[PDB]
């Protein structure tokens, strides 16, 4: 019930981020939420002698219609000490990526029962904004551990190990990983029966609140990394072979052996784009060898936890989105594609926002880290709208792509 | 005596790793010293300052300026050196309230607190650094030493500590008087209500009672003003608001100052006067960096300032916000990357207006600019009214649908409807997704010499049509574009074009309708004329049949 000592790393002041404008209903929701939090002691009002600020806004999580407070702690997380005093943080379970089903449990509410270092509280300051700068902003700071702070799981991890030590006691089958305010629970178990030992964990969580009601069911073994595929046709146009030669040339940066000398010789001469050309036998062989080359994985592609993970996303149309995660260009550690059906049958930005959330989740499962995104969208459009569809308690970094990449063709 | 409630003290420290201020007290003339001994004596007997001994090593200089047209000397301490050392305070003074955001209250009373910041206690652990010295006559005694007991004017923390304290005091009064509104911005406190003027000035009195409970004295006899007011360059009337009437300066050889005082002043007018354009006046500025330089008006400038003038001739007014009515925002394209907008709730009566200038880009199109303006208006509206307005846009619904569905980037505008007020924003060309059967296939290429800057651009087609043009003073990138321009210029209404220029692809796939480059705009002009254009890319120096034979031809 006593504080654990927390610092920032020297040479770094606390965060001083400006609060961005909020709709009236979001401000109202935050006022109600923070008034209660103030009553419960989780937060307290703050004077102007606190120069620090972290932005805040309000959401509606998946399948729930009452507002939830989210604090963008991205800048504070950068400036927060890295917690390797007793333990070197939580080592990522390489087995969590390998389970046939994994489910995510919001454990963030458990942080609100443990106090935060009274010396550190001044750095968690946030501002409920006013409309039209009419009245000053309502300023609060955290007394308890805050959701979204990278220190909250680090501090709680010692006291969370005891909460699961009975559960992983009975189930050495089950990998449990925690990231920010989330508990990721995984097993090689059957689908109906994986739901069963979960809800058990739900109640085993209520027993210790004496001294968080729904689930997201990922399947990290229901899918895998995506190969480069070449078309299979019986008659090829000049255009077809041109596109084929282009993608082969592009893939030859990744795979060593992709030959296009036999295929490009077909393209010699200035034929109409829609004219069929029979495939030379050596051209047919060359494409066959290129196929076999494209079926093996890339050789010597390793994950390095010292470097950033980069995620690129291409909009492909009709609700489909492609993506690749890598650390060095052309050495993807994962690729995939986004489907549809999830809102925005007419809102590109909601799709991209949901796509960013799913890729971050898969990235948390595989490496225990979030990637830096390269978003195919103008900064001004993204910035204006992404918070109105955001539902996760974490937030990744992102930059904006302003030049249309030729690679969109090749991942289609 | 009715007892005063104490105002809670804001703890203050100076910046980490900084000492206090130690600056020497200027030599003052004998009359000026006499004035400040007078002032500090009453302020000391008022509890606002107090003499300090020789222990305090800190010192801030103090001067005395004389009140104009009046024989009242008053005091000035230059806190600049202590301001540099004081901690940073929090910055809620991020914006200035916009008149269009105020809701029309029937009675509104504004009370200035230019007095109360001095009745608020200063943190006593910090009073030691507010020390100043009144130099004695003939420097023959130690200057009398003083320190502040309350928020000093000109000090960094005074405005933030004053407003924080004031808000603390106003909370329960506003909470237990929901039938009013209290806004607090800088030294003033705005109070409005929808009750009869009788019960207004009663509750106004009640608030002044409430601030006496903390020892904060309030304007009474007249003093507190009721609409209209000249405030922050606006004119706030009971039913209406508008820019303070401010008229254009006139010169014959306009300097940099001349319109640095006129675009920033026509920017001001553009928030209520519809259709104010600034571009042909600002090109004259960013291209120079001398605060004195003159340069004549361009041929399109005095046509625009003549249009400007035709707008600043009659007073146009803005309405106050009604939260029960819908917010509407309407945009008009005005040309040369200029966009104008009006935000309103019923026709003919704007809440506010404004304009948006395109971003400094190399290429652009109308749809991207309209999108950017929608985002600007969206954020402005959330700032001012706390909600997103419904848009009326000069773009057809099907135009927007083909655009966003085929644009490589993700994009979105919120709820909006088409308004048929030309010039309508259009899609000027659309590339094909698959090759056009029956259309001639133009294999284009270009190449230049990095040393002579000479080069060639041309094409070979499937019907045997060929062309290679020699070019001077060009680069590889220019020739690649020129080759495409030639294919477009020489082909029928439908044409397939094959290139290896990733540079050209990048420009065209971005779909610009206007460019800085003379050559891109020609290509754009050629694309508009076409019926169907399929643009196919191949990698260079693979000798592909068509883009092997023409590569050779342009480097020969
Ligand atoms: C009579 C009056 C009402 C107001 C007001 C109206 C609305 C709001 C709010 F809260 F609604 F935004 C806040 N204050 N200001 C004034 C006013 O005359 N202020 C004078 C000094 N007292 C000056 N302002 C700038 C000066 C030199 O730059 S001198």
């Amino acid at each position: 019930i006593e504080t654990v000592p927390v610092k920032l790393k020297p040479g770094m002041d606390g965060p001083k981020v400006k609060q961005w404008p909020l709709t009236e209903e979001k401000i109202k929701a935050l006022v109600e939420i923070c008034t209660e939090m103030e009553k419960e002691g989780k937060i307290s009002k703050i004077g102007p002698e606190n120069p620090y600020n972290t932005p805040v806004f309000a959401i509606k999580k998946k399948d729930s219609t009452k507002w939830r407070k989210l604090v963008d702690f991205r800048e504070l997380n950068k400036r927060t000490q890295d917690f390797w005093e007793v333990q070197l943080g939580i080592p990522h379970p390489a087995g969590l990526k390998k389970k046939k089903s994994v489910t995510v449990l919001d454990v963030g509410d458990a942080y609100f029962s443990v106090p935060l270092d009274e010396d550190f509280r001044k750095y968690t300051a946030f501002t409920i904004p006013s409309i039209n700068n009419e009245t000053p902003g309502i300023r609060y700071q955290y007394n308890v551990l805050p959701q979204g702070w990278k220190g909250s799981p680090a501090i709680f991890q010692s006291s969370m190990t005891k909460i699961l030590e009975p559960f992983k006691k009975q189930n050495p089958d089950i990998v449990i990983y925690q990231y920010m305010d989330d508990l990721y629970v995984g097993s090689d178990l059957e689908i109906g029966q994986h739901r069963t030992k979960i809800e058990e964990l739900r109640q085993h969580l209520l027993r210790w609140g004496l001294t968080l009601w729904m689930g997201y069911e990922l399947h990290p073994d229901k899918w895998t990394v995506q190969p480069i595929v070449l078309p299979e046709k019986d008659s090829w146009t000049v255009n077809d072979i041109q596109k084929l030669v282009g993608k082969l040339n592009w893939a030859s940066q990744i795979y060593p052996g992709i030959k296009v000398r036999q295929l490009s010789k077909l393209l010699r001469g200035t034929k109409a784009l829609t004219e069929v050309i029979p495939l030379t036998e050596e051209a047919e062989l060359e494409l066959a060898e290129n196929r076999e080359i494209l079926k093996e994985p890339v050789h010597g592609v390793y994950y390095d936890p010292s470097k950033d993970l980069i995620a690129e996303i291409q909009k492909q149309g009709q609700g489909q989105w492609t993506y690749q995660i890598y650390q060095e260009p052309f050495k993807n550690l994962k690729t995939g594609k986004y489907a549809r059906m999830r809102g925005a049958h007419t809102n590109d930005v909601k799709q991209l926002t949901e796509a960013v959330q799913k890729i971050t989740t898969e990235s948390i499962v595989i490496w225990g880290k979030t990637p830096k995104f390269k978003l195919p969208i103008q900064k001004e459009t993204w910035e204006t709208w992404w918070t109105e569809y955001w539902q996760a308690t974490w937030i990744p970094e992102w930059e904006f792509v302003n030049t249309p990449p030729l690679v969109k063709l090749w991942y289609q | 005596m009715v007892p005063i409630s104490p105002i809670e003290t804001v703890p203050v420290k100076l910046k980490p790793g900084m000492d206090g201020p130690k600056v020497k007290q200027w030599p003052l003339t004998e009359e000026k010293i006499k004035a400040l001994v007078e002032i500090c004596t009453e302020m000391e007997k008022e509890g606002k300052i107090s003499k300090i001994g020789p222990e305090n090593p800190y010192n801030t200089p103090v001067f005395a300026i004389k009140k104009k047209d009046s024989t009242k000397w008053r005091k000035l301490v230059d806190f600049r050196e202590l301001n540099k050392r004081t901690q940073d305070f929090w910055e809620v003074q991020l914006g200035i309230p916009h008149p269009a955001g105020l809701k029309k209250k029937k009675s509104v009373t504004v009370l200035d607190v230019g007095d109360a910041y001095f009745s608020v206690p200063l943190d006593e652990d910090f009073r030691k650094y507010t020390a100043f010295t009144i130099p004695s006559i003939n420097n023959e005694t130690p200057g009398i030493r003083y320190q502040y007991n309350v928020l000093p004017q000109g000090w960094k923390g005074s405005p933030a500590i004053f407003q924080s304290s004031m808000t603390k005091i106003l909370e329960p009064f506003a909470a237990q008087n929901p039938d009013i509104v209290i806004y607090q911005y800088m030294d003033d406190l705005y109070v409005g209500s929808d009750l009869e003027i009788g019960q207004h000035r009663t509750k106004i009195e009640e608030l002044r009672q409430h601030l006496l409970r903390w020892g904060l004295t309030t304007p009474d006899k007249k003093h507190q003003k009721e609409p209209p007011f000249l405030w922050m360059g606006y004119e706030l009337h009971p039913d209406k608001w508008t820019v303070q009437p401010i008229v254009l300066p006139e010169k014959d050889s306009w300097t940099v100052n001349d319109i640095q005082k006129l675009v920033g002043k026509l920017n001001w007018a553009s928030q209520i006067y519809p259709g104010i354009k600034v571009r042909q006046l600002s090109k004259l500025l960013r291209g120079t960096k001398a605060l004195t330089e003159v340069i004549p008006l361009t041929e399109e400038a005095e046509l625009e300032l003549a249009e400007n003038r035709e707008i600043l001739k009659e007073p146009v007014h803005g309405v106050y916000y009604d939260p029960s009515k819908d917010l509407i925002a309407e945009i008009q394209k005005q040309g040369q990357g200029q966009w104008t907008y009006q935000i309103y709730q019923e026709p003919f009566k704007n809440l506010k207006t404004g304009k948006y200038a395109r971003m400094r880009g190399a290429h652009t199109n109308d749809v991207k600019q309209l999108t950017e303006a929608v985002q600007k208006i969206t954020t402005e509206s959330i700032v001012i009214w706390g909600k997103t307005p419904k848009f009326k846009l000069p773009i057809q619904k099907e135009t927007w649908e083909t655009w966003w569905t085929e644009y490589w980037q993700a994009t979105w505008i919120p709820e909006w409807e088409f308004v048929n007020t030309p010039p309508l924003v259009k899609l000027w060309y659309q590339l094909e997704k698959e090759p056009i059967v029956g259309a001639e296939t133009f294999y284009v290429d270009g190449a230049a010499n990095r040393e002579t800057k000479l080069g060639k651009a041309g094409y070979v087609t499937n019907k045997g049509r060929q062309k290679v043009v020699p070019l001077t003073n060009t680069t590889n990138q220019k020739t690649e574009l020129q080759a495409i321009y030639l294919a477009l210029q020489d082909s029928g209404l439908e044409v397939n074009i094959v290139t290896d220029s990733q540079y050209a692809l990048g420009i065209i796939q971005a779909q610009p309708d206007k460019s800085e480059s003379e050559l891109v705009n020609q290509i754009i002009e050629q694309l508009i004329k076409k019926e169907k254009v399929y643009l196919a890319w191949v990698p260079a120096h693979k000798g592909i049949g068509g883009n092997e034979q023409v590569d050779k031809l342009v480097s020969a």
